[PDB]
């Protein structure tokens, strides 16, 4: 049941990130108050499924779900892939996040 | 584009009472900023902001009989010009 | 230049939530008010490093940097380093970004 | 353990002005609260709260003569028991 929350509050964060780049800088409003009602309930949910569950299982599950879930968008509602020489460079740098975390 | 119709309601010789089309769902910005001078230039303009979600502003204080120039902007250029405006109270 | 407010963004965020493991519920005004100033700072931050660099270029190094600045700072000031054979992995974090970097 | 040192500074037959040792600059609490009601209990107390920089507070709206039970709370009891002290008008 926490781990439903972690996506929740994973997807949340996910939404109101794509949210950000919508804002025009916190100068448009609806997309400037869906990015501050997400993270309070991208917060919210963090809290009820941390409350007791590692902070590094849910670390790590957000930090993967979240660096695909928004690339997946940034390239949904946009492109990019690798304009800059790696993709991997993302991959690997979400590799050596998952072992100063679980290991 | 943003904002439209910059109209004086009502008008005490020492308030303008303002309101303009904010615009639509996507256009909505999230402040204004309205300026009132003196139609002359003797003075700098006074400035104040306005929530985004509000499409109306009281400008307080003023002096009767003087004409005024009334603009409002958007937070950035990027919505379209200002909307400046005037009246003689 | 859209690299250096990415990673200023991250320093306001790893004091962020380090003044507010400090403060108790929001409730010790000094570093409460810290907190939010970081946060309200690093908010705004990200969404201008934002246009520049691609949502998911910027969300890894942030994750990236992130854990970089708080395991070294968890072990700068405060002491732990546990998982000592794991300070390779901040040379990953390290080498991922760079081959993202300019 | 905080706050510290309620006092009454100023004391009208109808107010009683309030003050207490904030601390130091790396212990102030967001706010501070403060329950004032008679020293009897024929009614309920009174309550405000005042941000935490401040250390002072003027209590007012009393009925004269009367001694008042004056209780001070932090945000919450981990900064320690509420100090109440008593003062007649
Ligand atoms: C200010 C404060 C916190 C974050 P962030 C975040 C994560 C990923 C990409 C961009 C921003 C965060 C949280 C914890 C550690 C590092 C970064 C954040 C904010 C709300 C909900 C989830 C994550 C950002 C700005």
């Amino acid at each position: 049941n926490p781990y439903i929350y972690l996506g929740g509050a994973i997807l949340a964060e996910v939404i109101g990130t794509t949210l950000m780049k919508f804002s025009n800088g916190f100068t448009r409003l609806i997309p400037s108050m869906g990015t501050i009602i997400c993270y309070c309930a991208s917060f919210w949910l963090l809290a009820q499924t941390l409350a007791y569950i590692p902070t590094g299982i849910a670390y790590a599950i957000w930090s993967g779900v979240g660096i695909v879930l928004i690339s997946l968008l940034s390239w949904g509602f946009f492109g990019q892939r690798l304009d800059l020489p790696a993709i991997i460079g993302m991959m690997l740098i979400c590799a050596g996040v998952l072992i100063i975390n679980l290991l | 584009s943003v904002p439209t119709k910059l109209e004086v309601v009502a008008a005490t010789p020492t308030s303008l009472l303002i309101s303009w089309d904010a615009g639509h769902w996507w256009e909505w910005v999230t402040y204004y900023r309205i300026t009132y001078g003196e139609t002359g230039g003797n003075s700098p303009v006074q400035e104040f902001t306005v929530p985004g979600y509000s499409s109306t502003a009281t400008i307080s204080g003023l002096k009767p009989g003087v004409d005024y120039t009334i603009t409002v902007y958007a937070p950035t250029s990027d919505y379209g010009s200002p909307i400046s405006i005037n009246y003689r109270t």
